[PDB]
């Protein structure tokens, strides 16, 4: 699931990385 | 269009419990993340404890003080906010706040799992947390003399001591002087009992043709006091 | 509390003043304003990077920059006189929030006022009661920010004080009042008792004796 919003925030800043 | 109402605030004793409700309307309740804040008196605000949407799994983060004793729950189906509170301490008085969690989450400059603020909020219900019972005021007069006076005006007033819980209302010459009456706030005392003042100013020719009387009333404890001043 | 802010900032009518919070997880996180007034419900004023809600004055502004996050009011007016809190992370990387100590915002709408001070002695009827409360009474004065003491004949007096916050009048001027409570004995040990009254620079002095 991709509706945790952790998970979102952290699938999002990884892509800076 | 957003509405908020909280209620089940009142007194009660340490190491009681007691479950306050917070109903909204106005906005989608199902998905929308829901805080409960609270603001000491004479302090500032205070995070006590935030639940998430459905997204989440309806999880709950509590403040540090307050984890293990607290818990938030919610009823999407009648939307109400629900703040179970167990073991209540004197410290966790007296007023507390429900609001609309928003999200925020900058791409560039953001970091995880971001910030969260509040659009929404309600008036609140106040808790008081006390182990004192019901008692009477104890009225003093505040006789005027040379050590309490300027001029052609002079000052007088009562002193109401004691008492438990809020309010009193003091009134004078039965509310027939209203006119440079000042009633000041209750202080707290480290007793559990509060005490206030009421004093009134008035011209040093009106001792001897007039007669003041403050008319102090606490119906917490059912008691009526008209208290005569006069002066030394 | 892990975010820090000013105790209490003044501004003029019509100029610009700027609070600030300080916090280490200011660094990775954001912060977001309220305005707080007595016995009314938070408002949103101002959050993340440059997002304002609608409702709210172009006067408000946030910025952000190391671990110090500002709030600028550029042009106050009168009604601006109220508290303010900034809300963020504890930690960074936190999923908990906190708020700071506040900060009450000054806004001299009304010219500044001197207190009147007045000192009752514990009257005969109390002293009965094996109790003994000296009274003074500070009301009319502008702004509500005011500093008692309380001196036994020189002597500075430490402990069995308790001072109200400064309250809103009827004419929107503030008012408080500060209560010692002795024993009979103390009260007749020294030779006077009294109430030091501080405002704005300014200080006022009301004396009792146990005599007459």
């Amino acid at each position: 699931s991709l509706w945790n919003w952790f998970n979102i925030t952290n699938x999002l800043w990884l892509i800076k990385k | 269009e957003v509405q908020l109402v909280e209620s089940g605030g009142g007194l009660v004793k340490p190491g009681g419990s007691l479950r306050l409700s917070c109903s909204a309307s106005g906005f989608d309740f199902d998905n929308a993340w829901m805080t409960w804040v609270r603001q000491p008196p004479g302090k500032g605000l205070e995070w006590v404890g935030r639940i998430t949407g459905p997204g989440e799994g309806w999880s709950v983060d509590y403040a540090a003080p307050v984890e293990g004793r607290f818990t938030i729950s919610r009823l999407n189906s009648i939307n109400f906010l629900y703040l179970e509170m167990n073991n209540l301490r004197m410290e966790d008085s007296g007023l507390y706040f429900c609001a609309r969690t928003g999200k925020y989450y900058d791409f560039w400059s953001g970091y995880p799992p971001g910030e969260e603020y509040f659009q929404d909020w309600g008036r609140g219900t106040l808790v008081t947390v006390s182990s004192a019972s019901t008692k009477g005021p104890s009225v003093f007069p505040l006789a005027p003399s040379s050590k309490s006076t300027s001029g052609g005006t002079a000052a007088l007033g009562c002193l109401v001591k004691d008492y438990f819980p809020e309010p009193v209302t003091v009134s004078w010459n039965s509310g027939a002087l209203t006119s440079g009456v000042h009633t000041f706030p209750a202080v707290l005392q480290s007793s559990g009992l509060y005490s206030l003042s009421s004093v009134v100013t008035v011209p040093s020719s009106s001792l001897g043709t007039q007669t003041y009387i403050c008319n102090v009333n606490h119906k917490p404890s059912n008691t009526k006091v008209d208290k005569r001043v006069e002066p030394k | 509390y892990e975010l820090t802010q000013e105790t209490g900032v003044s501004v003029a009518l019509g100029r610009t003043v700027t609070i600030t919070c300080r916090g280490d997880s200011l660094r990775s996180h954001y912060a977001s304003w309220y305005q707080k007034k007595p016995g009314q419900a938070p408002i949103l004023l101002f959050y993340g990077k440059n997002n304002r809600p609608s409702g709210v004055p172009d006067r408000f502004s946030g910025s952000a920059s190391g671990n110090r996050a500002s709030l600028t009011i550029s042009g106050a007016q009168a009604e601006d006189d109220a508290e303010y809190y900034c809300s963020s992370r504890d930690k960074s990387g936190s999923r908990l929030s906190v708020f700071g100590g506040g900060t009450k915002l000054t806004v001299l709408s009304q010219p500044k006022a001197a207190p009147s001070v007045t000192l009752f002695p514990p009257s005969s009827e109390e002293l009965q009661a094996n109790k003994a409360t000296l009274v003074c009474l500070i009301s009319d004065f502008y702004p509500g920010a005011v500093t008692v003491a309380w001196k036994a004949d020189s002597s500075p007096v430490k402990a069995g004080v308790e001072t109200t916050t400064p309250s809103k009048q009827s004419n929107n001027k503030y008012a408080a009042s500060s209560y010692l409570s002795l024993t009979p004995e103390q009260w007749k040990s020294h030779r006077s008792y009294s109430c030091q009254v501080t405002h704005e620079g300014s200080t006022v002095e009301k004396t009792v004796a146990p005599t007459e």
